[PDB]
């Protein structure tokens, strides 16, 4: 199981950030499986963006709701994250992470991406 | 031979005392040959219940 992010790493303010986690080794059709996104600013603590279970249960970070949209292209084995009205405070590293099943309870964030440095500037 | 004739003295001659029959040495699993089952790994390994 491998994950990899992609999108635009540089975007102007008042624009939108898009990211695509393309994975290999699991399918969002089995039970348990879900995919989420987690950001971390440079030199700050981690931050949770959004989550999507296998039955399409789109959990969001409440404080970060009303700005985010996550969607799937299962045919392409990929997940899309979108955040509008980007700002200089949103300069961070963005990981796409995977939550699957364990041995007696669902696992969360067992696998991480490799990040995608996102700068919001000019 | 005495047992068949029920007599302690048997006279000269030829007598048919008994029969023999070679016994089976083995059993051969009694089977036709199969090929396929039904859907069980599609009812217990189902993705969503």
């Amino acid at each position: 199981i491998t994950l990899k992010e992609s999108g635009l790493t540089l975007v102007r303010p008042t624009q939108t950030l898009t990211l695509t986690c393309t994975f290999s080794g699991f399918s969002l059709i089995n039970s348990g499986v879900g995919v989420g996104w987690i950001r971390q600013p440079p030199g700050k603590a981690l931050e949770w963006l959004a989550l999507i279970y296998w039955d399409d249960d789109k959990r969001y970070n409440p404080s970060l709701r009303s700005r985010l949209t996550i969607s799937k292209a299962t045919s392409k084995n990929q997940v899309v994250l979108t955040m509008t009205n980007m700002d200089p405070v949103d300069t961070a590293t963005y990981y796409c992470t995977h939550r699957g099943p364990g041995h007696n309870t669902p696992i969360y964030f067992e696998f991480w991406g490799q990040g995608a440095l996102v700068t919001v500037s000019s | 031979t005495k047992c068949t004739l029920k007599s302690f003295t048997v006279e000269k001659g030829i007598y048919q005392t008994s029969n023999f029959r070679v016994q089976p040495t083995e059993s051969i699993v009694r089977f036709p040959n199969i090929t396929n089952l039904c859907p069980f790994d599609e009812v217990f390994n189902a993705t969503r219940f």
